[PDB]
RNA sequence: CGAGUGGCUUGCUACCUCGAUGUCGGUUCCCUCCAUCCUGCCCGUGCAGAAGCGGGCAAGGGUGAGGUUGUUCGCCUAUUAAAGGAGGUCGUGAGCUGGGUUUAGACCGUCGUGAGACAGGUCGGCUGCUAUCUACUGGGUGUGUAGGUGUCUGACAAGAACGACCGUAUAGUACGAGAGGAACUACGGUUGGUGGCCACUGGUGUACCGGUUGUUCGAGAGAGCACGUGCCGGGUAGCCACGCCACACGGGGUAAGAGCUGAACGCAUCUAAGCUCGAAACCCACUUGGAAAAGAGACACCGCCGAGGUCCCGCGUACAAGACGCGGUCGAUAGACUCGGGGUGUGCGCGUCGAGGUAACGAGACGUUAAGCCCACGAGCACUAACAGACCAA
RNA sequence: GGUCUUAAGGUAGCGUAGUACCUUGCCGCAUCAGUAGCGGCUUGCAUGAAUGGAUUAACCAGAGCUUCACUGUCCCAACGUUGGGCCCGGUGAACUGUACAUUCCAGUGCGGAGUCUGGAGACACCCAGGGGGAAGCGAAGACCCUAUGGA
RNA sequence: GCGAAAGCCAAGGCCUGUCGGGAGCAACCAACGUUAGGGAAUUCGGCAAGUUAGUCCCGUACCUUCGGAAGAAGGGAUGCC
RNA sequence: GUGGAAGUCUGUUAGAGUUGGUGUCCUACAAUACCCUCUCGUGAUCUAUGUGUAGGGGUGAAAGGCCCAUCGAGUCCGGCA
């Protein structure tokens, strides 16, 4: 008869090739509801620990009781919006119109960009406002970058740059909001965007594992029984039928596994603090000691320690926000042992 | 809580609770102790154990 | 069914032999099926704490032997996680024969029972000696 | 009784292959069809309810586990929302398996004078090849677009990224004489699938520490060998699943269907023109890839005698070559050292005790000693090594 | 039927057999479920006495079955060890090759096409892979039939 | 040690079962170790792997050609000083 | 108790054999090999050397087995183009 069975692995994350940018790029943004604001932030993965929380769920028969929750510690120091990019609507989608930059640059932004020495902020601003007058102004986003130097456990000083969208009330209002942030020095923090208890979407390039077989890469079975002793242990039965006489790309084969971008949905932000309250004893293995701006993400986060991870207010949350959850205990017990 | 074996404090959100045949209960703070116990050893006779200390 | 209020790692399969923790006259039970459970190609149907499973009597009184009854998994050796993160495991695998209404076929329950089993089978619970 | 469709069965034909297109069943892995088993939306009922029966749209998803048999089929059991059928050389042997069919050996029955036969049964009885092309999975080097850095856009491409069940409230309510017994909605959980992660549990851990047998180095101390750890006990990092986290709703258009306004046909009519609704299906939404999209893109800044890049050196958040990413004295990139954090479980020696023994001798116990030994992690720390320097470039 | 062919007309036993077509025979044991296995029945398609029958302790790399124990055979895979695999120096074959060849979907054709026809796709080269296709490579098919062939 | 057995080591012989260098050294393969809970559900079939084990004491069924079955089964002990 | 019989037992003693792995190999190390597993191991035993039997003939505990990688009638050359 041959019993049915789902295929091995999702065909929705392909091609399973190495990622073009180690820095994640969201392909979606939250809707323009509330007041004007930057729709995302970034940080660096540190490690994991657990925390005891007070059941916050109003529908849980345990609401109000202790509860142990896993948490990923992410160092989230301030970032800097160094410019405001404007897009115009055209018959061929959105396209970058212009950009408004600043003059106050972080000491080592030149490790990545050819920092501007001569720019006309006003003209750009003008061009943008004219476009808006004509009604061709497409969404507005800020070119942002991090300050790895602010994070010791992270070797790199070369900042990571990524564009984040700015959603706000009216286009005029948030446009201004954008310009204001930038003009200053673009310096902003996790607090300015997220509040503990809110759900965010965390993107990141998963841990790389190089080339792997079908079994690990797609989760196909291993040869079973006698079949396992004949000369085949981790190779599939066949690459396909006689006809079509070609190998379909839908058949699980070997390749690059790991180091792929993934936007993990609805991650609850258990807490945003600063200091060394979350650090473990002995130090986060292969990472270091945390002591500064941090975020505690419920559960796991794609990527290995030290990798850049991005935050975005959840685009498709299932639950309502339950702000500032009570944290009764944060484990500092050594991750070694 | 305190480990019913070695006697050190069991880190919250950690450990296993073994329920005996009779119904008795034994909280272990680690596999190390569970295993030393399954070997039939008594925490008092092990010098590294806080009990013994 | 109602939330067990605990995460379980089924420690049993179709064909597993477990203990009958009651005085029904059945000593040994063989798991045959797991209520409301559908598996996947090649996977052996799995059962654990708090599952109502169909069973057959392997050992016991002649009149109880070979009879196909219904039952509730009361203990398993494999660990289970409680809300506070601690794990809990028992000394053996045991079940208690039950009827259509889920009332224990027997009069007395031998050995301890996991608290979680209460939030599902009351009459089984209100018949327990020790509830861990 | 009559008219058909399909090409799964069987038969017929003898067109194709006898300088061979490897058999049946099974397995593993991939795509599909609809004549739909379940799931969504509906119509009728001999539709009170509940449970059904029959029919319409509909292929998104699911359709599982076992006992006899080589079996397909089927018979049987317990679960289940349901445990649907069929195509791909009766998909799949340059993938497996080899129980069966169909070699040589042998037995039994039948037939035969006999050699020996059987559209009978039975025991045993082999699975070759280093991939040239093509195909696809992944990885690079070049050229085209025509200097560089950073950030984007989005033609198009993939997805099931989600499918399903149980429980609670609704409610012992509507309905019903009663027995019995719903729903909308809101909740909690399970299962199957998916992607990721290791604080926790668990596995490994021929790093490490300890115990111990045989033997060799005279004893001791400390060691080698006993298969790539002698065996046993414990086990850090890492890697993992048996562990943990995350995976909608809602719009838009439709089918079957329910209707509105409405004529041909003064009436009537859901349809002819027009309109309102309405499926797990379609489109969007969401996730992944995507300037080689030849209309070969956009923006900002830097630079054309210098911007930037390659080689080099110290290393990995990367890795089969290649690629990738980071650091390079304006430095914590790697090592040493010292702390922290961890694994073992109390070192050598010496002192006391020790069944005894004239004595020699003495297994072992306690103390010194959370000792001794050890660490793939963290910190501090420029002590050592990231020096010297080459090249390409409008 | 209550003898006829052709001499006799199956006795003791054993029997759904390694012999039983019907067949998964019927009943029972055993299992949740047993075309298996064992026991009983048995009209035996087509058992049977040195073509030896029955039965049988011991023996057996002989065939079938059940139980305890055991376990990575399985649920469902993971980690590790050694030798390869990958890169480098040296050594250095063979198989195979009408030609052309970046193909895919359909169609057509001696009815099983990379090459025909229509479309679609397609920048070149290279590395690694697992083997879908070249009705892949290997062997003038053992099967079948034919030859006024052979043994 | 029962041993012309294993394992270890002399004497004697050998580093010529004769190509090397490098990557924590990926996929895949050959040999193999360990795997929680379950325990034959795998499969034609328990194939492969595993379990058991030396020695002494106790004890040992059906059946039988009286030889045997039998090391039946099952239970206990085992070092060092 | 003595005695120490056996086509007797255990046994990688030496030696002989070849059951399963349908493992490794399958342009091999090899035109029949490698490893693990397994059988015999005082006898109808294994083995060296010498010697006899020759092709429609030997030899055969019988498989049409074997008679120099050649066997339902060896090999060589000839009949033979
Ligand atoms: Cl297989
Ligand atoms: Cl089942
Ligand atoms: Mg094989
Ligand atoms: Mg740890
Ligand atoms: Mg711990
Ligand atoms: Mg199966
Ligand atoms: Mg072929
Ligand atoms: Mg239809
Ligand atoms: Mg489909
Ligand atoms: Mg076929
Ligand atoms: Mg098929
Ligand atoms: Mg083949
Ligand atoms: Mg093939
Ligand atoms: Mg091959
Ligand atoms: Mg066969
Ligand atoms: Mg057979
Ligand atoms: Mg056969
Ligand atoms: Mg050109
Ligand atoms: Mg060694
Ligand atoms: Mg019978
Ligand atoms: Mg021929
Ligand atoms: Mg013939
Ligand atoms: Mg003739
Ligand atoms: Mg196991
Ligand atoms: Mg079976
Ligand atoms: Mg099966
Ligand atoms: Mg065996
Ligand atoms: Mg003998
Ligand atoms: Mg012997
Ligand atoms: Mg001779
Ligand atoms: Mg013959
Ligand atoms: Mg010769
Ligand atoms: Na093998
Ligand atoms: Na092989
Ligand atoms: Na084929
Ligand atoms: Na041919
Ligand atoms: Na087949
Ligand atoms: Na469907
Ligand atoms: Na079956
Ligand atoms: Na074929
Ligand atoms: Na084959
Ligand atoms: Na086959
Ligand atoms: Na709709
Ligand atoms: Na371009
Ligand atoms: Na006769
Ligand atoms: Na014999
Ligand atoms: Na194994
Ligand atoms: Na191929
Ligand atoms: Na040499
Ligand atoms: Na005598
Ligand atoms: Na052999
Ligand atoms: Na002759
Ligand atoms: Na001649």
């Amino acid at each position: 008869p041959q019993p049915s069975r789902p295929r091995k692995g999702s065909l929705g994350f392909g091609p399973r090739k190495r990622s073009t940018s180690e820095t994640p790029r969201f392909n979606s943004w939250p809707s323009d509801d509330g007041q004007p604001g930057v729709q995302g932030f970034a940080g660096y993965k540190a490690g994991m620990t657990h925390v005891v929380l007070v059941n916050d769920e109003p529908n849980s028969p345990r609401e109000g009781m202790e509860e142990t929750v896993p948490v990923t510690v992410i160092e989230t120091p301030p970032m800097r919006a160094v410019a405001l990019r404007a897009y115009e609507d055209t018959p061929y989608g959105q396209r970058p119109l212009t950009e408004v930059w600043t003059d106050e640059f972080h000491s080592e932004l030149d490790r990545t960009l050819d920092v501007p020495e001569d720019h006309d902020p006003d003209a750009a601003e003008e061009q943008i406002r004219d476009a808006h007058e004509a009604g061709d102004l497409g969404d507005l986003r800020l070119i942002t970058h991090t300050v790895p130097d602010a994070v010791p456990s992270v070797p790199k000083k070369k900042p990571d740059v990524m564009e984040t969208r700015v959603g706000g009330g009216s286009v005029s209002d948030r446009l201004d909001h954008a310009l204001d942030i930038v003009e200053d020095g673009g310096e902003h923090a996790m607090n300015d965007i997220f509040r503990a208890g809110e759900y965010a979407d965390v993107a990141g390039v998963t841990k790389g594992k190089g080339t792997q077989g079908p079994v690990k890469r797609w989760g196909v079975q291993k040869r079973k029984g006698k079949h396992a002793r004949q000369g085949w242990r981790r190779r599939i039965g066949n690459l396909g039928p006689w006809n079509p006489s070609r190998v379909r790309s839908t058949v699980p084969q070997q390749g690059q596994t790991g180091y792929h971008q993934r936007t993990e949905l609805n991650k609850r932000l258990i807490d945003i603090g600063e200091g060394d309250e979350p650090t473990v004893d002995g130090g986060f293995v292969n990472y270091g000691e945390v002591d500064g701006p941090y975020t505690l993400v419920k559960g796991s986060v794609p990527g290995p320690d030290k990798r850049l991870v991005r935050f975005r207010p959840a685009v498709r949350p299932n639950d309502q926000p339950r702000l500032d959850p009570e944290v009764r205990y944060v484990s500092n017990e050594s991750n070694q042992g | 809580r305190e480990c019913d074996y070695c006697g050190t404090d069991i880190e919250p959100g950690t450990g296993t609770m073994f329920v005996h045949k009779d119904g008795a209960t034994t909280h272990f703070c680690s596999s190390k102790c569970e295993n030393n116990a399954d070997l039939g050893r008594e925490a008092r006779n092990l010098e590294w154990t806080d009990t013994a200390r | 069914m109602e939330a067990l209020g605990a995460d379980v790692t089924q420690g049993l399969e179709k064909g597993s032999l477990i203990t009958c923790a009651d005085n029904t006259g059945a000593r040994e039970l063989k798991v045959i099926s797991v209520h409301g459970y559908s598996g996947t190609k090649n996977r052996h149907p799995k059962a654990g704490l708090g599952d109502k499973i169909t069973v057959s009597v392997t050992k016991g009184t002649p009149e109880m032997r070979r009879q196909v009854l219904e039952a509730v998994v009361v203990r398993q050796r494999k660990p289970i996680r409680r809300p506070d993160g601690t794990r809990v495991k028992f000394e053996d695998n045991a079940a208690v024969i039950v009827d259509e209404n889920e009332d224990p076929r027997g009069t007395e329950l031998k050995g301890p029972i996991a608290r979680e089993v209460a939030q599902r089978f009351g009459s089984v619970a209100s018949a327990a000696t020790m509830i861990v």
